[PDB]
């Protein structure tokens, strides 16, 4: 349905609308080891911060949950093999050995750029977090993220102008991953579901039960918890060992059917705060995944 | 990260603390007056970039032997440009701090 | 043509200032699970292994942020 109620308010308001009136920002200088960046990150409750370098005197790129995991992949395997560096690397070397001729620059908003300028560039650059930027200063006033944006145009847009699209659901739409589903199960290591990250280069995987049915959620978020531990050598347990340690209280996994209409899994979405639903059946097998990227890609389009 | 500290302490004598901020800032090619014997505002050029940074240092006295060097920046007046006023401004106490003190 | 004498007032100066326009020493924050204007005012940790932490609160139009660097020494 619609031109949209949705493009055209994204065109109509500034990423500056969405920053909150107080937040923090961690910043980590390139030559700070890697080791202490993450536990920085645990500490300080923050799952990304942009990178100084103080050489060229600028922000050139970002170190996430992401990064961690490829760290952490690359650290696993390479202690097997006796080769034990990654660790004692700062930001700058461990980037240098992968960014080599793979240009990746910092990709960043300005406050007065719009939000649709915003998740356009979310959506090209393949990424999941957008420092906004204010050119005059060159300071980054906030990081910009998936669920952000959706809370925001949940609250701020009214119900009854109302698209035909939210009335019609995520199979009609087709919106959502509904092949190649990367799954683990519960007695899957650690080191496993790693690997698995760094190759799917995916934000979640279902834990599912011999018959394939969805039981628990490993999030890359899930991850950084390793990182308030001094040893790093508990990767051989179980994703299931792994999530005790999951602060707060589980209800189940937050999951969808692929009938539901589109409003209903924003609703949903946004009540609880989470990145993606798992698609189920009646059954609790896992169909798919819907992901605040397939949301936002698809109003960003106009729903479908 | 618990506890934030304005600034640093020092017991070293307040006349040894302005002589030794000074004497670095003049070491680092800083631009600075003096308002008061306690209270210098100081300007730096960035090398990189070519702008201008501005911050105050402020002495205060907290015991009967213990004094405390506040730092406060002064605000002025798609891929990133160098620069950031924030971050430039830490980098600017910090370097003052390393030439100047312990 | 008499000598002229000078009275300085010698110490108004004698010690710096007191601290509190109420600037705080001390800000601690703990993650459980506004102040004036501690505004652009720097505060740092404590060294840990040879790493400076320093912050800063500062104000673009309306919104706040508090920007922590981590930085090697
Ligand atoms: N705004 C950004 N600009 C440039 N690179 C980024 C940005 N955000 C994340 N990255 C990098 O892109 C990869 C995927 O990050 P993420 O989106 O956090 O999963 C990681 O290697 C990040 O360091
Ligand atoms: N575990 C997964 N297996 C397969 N596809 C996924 C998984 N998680 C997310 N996706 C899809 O990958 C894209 C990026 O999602 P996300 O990583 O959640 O930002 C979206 O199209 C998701 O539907
Ligand atoms: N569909 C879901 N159901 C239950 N918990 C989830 C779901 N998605 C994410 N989580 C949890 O919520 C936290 C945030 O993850 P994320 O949504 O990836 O930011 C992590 O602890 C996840 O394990």
């Amino acid at each position: 349905s619609n031109s949209s109620v949705y493009t055209t308010f994204m065109k109509s308001h500034r990423c500056y609308d969405l920053i909150p009136t107080s937040s923090k920002l961690v910043v980590f200088d390139t030559s700070l080891q890697v080791k202490k960046a993450f536990f920085a990150l645990v500490t300080n409750g923050v799952r990304a911060a942009p990178l100084w370098d103080s050489k060229k005197q600028s922000f050139v790129g970002m170190l996430t949950i992401t990064d961690f995991i490829n760290i952490l992949h690359r650290y696993y395997k390479s202690a097997l093999v006796q080769i034990y560096e990654l660790e004692e690397h700062k930001i700058e070397t461990w980037r240098e050995v992968y960014l080599q001729d793979s240009f990746k620059p910092l990709v960043c908003i300005s406050p007065n750029a719009s939000l649709f300028d915003a998740v356009s560039s979310l959506i090209r650059n393949k990424i999941h977090r957008l420092p906004v930027i204010d050119p005059e200063s060159g300071n980054t006033l906030y990081i910009l993220t998936h669920k952000r944006i959706l809370k925001f145009l949940k609250l701020f847009i009214t119900e009854f102008p109302k698209p035909e699209f939210m009335s019609k659901s995520l199979e009609e739409l087709q919106i959502g991953t509904y092949a190649n589903i990367a799954m683990v199960r519960t007695t899957t290591p650690v080191y496993v579901a790693l690997g698995i990250f760094v190759q799917h280069r995916v934000s979640a995987l279902p834990v599912v039960d011999e018959k394939g049915r969805v039981v628990d959620i490993y999030s890359k978020f899930d991850v950084i918890n390793l990182a308030a531990e001094k040893t790093y050598n508990n990767l051989d347990v179980s994703v299931t060992k792994a999530l005790q340690h999951r602060s707060h209280y589980f209800e189940g996994v937050l999951k969808c059917y692929l009938h539901e209409t589109l409003e209903a899994i924003i609703n949903r979405l946004v009540e609880a705060e989470v990145h993606r639903l798992v698609v189920v059946d009646e059954h609790d097998v896992v169909k798919g995944i819907v992901s605040l990227s397939d949301i936002l890609q698809a109003l960003v389009l106009t729903g479908g | 990260s618990m506890a934030w500290h304005l600034g640093i302490r020092s017991q070293s004598r307040p006349n040894d603390i302005m002589a030794e901020v000074c004497r670095a800032i003049k070491q680092l090619d800083y631009e600075w007056k003096v308002v008061n014997p306690y209270y210098l505002r100081v300007r730096r050029k960035n090398p990189v970039t070519s702008t201008f940074s501005k911050m105050s240092l402020q002495l205060y006295q907290v015991d009967s032997r213990t004094y405390l060097l506040d730092f406060r920046s002064i605000d002025d007046e798609v891929a990133p440009r160098p620069g950031s006023h924030t971050i430039e401004f830490f980098e600017m106490c910090a370097n003052l701090i390393k030439i100047l003190a312990q | 043509g008499q000598e002229m004498y000078a009275f300085r007032s010698e110490e108004r100066f004698k010690s710096p200032p007191i601290l509190p326009p109420h600037l705080l020493q001390v800000i601690l924050n703990k993650d459980t699970n506004p102040n004036h204007v501690m505004l652009n005012h720097l505060y740092a940790l404590s060294i840990k292994d040879s790493v400076m932490v320093l912050s800063a609160t500062h104000r673009y139009k309306k919104k706040y942020v508090t920007t922590l660097l981590y930085k090697p020494i």
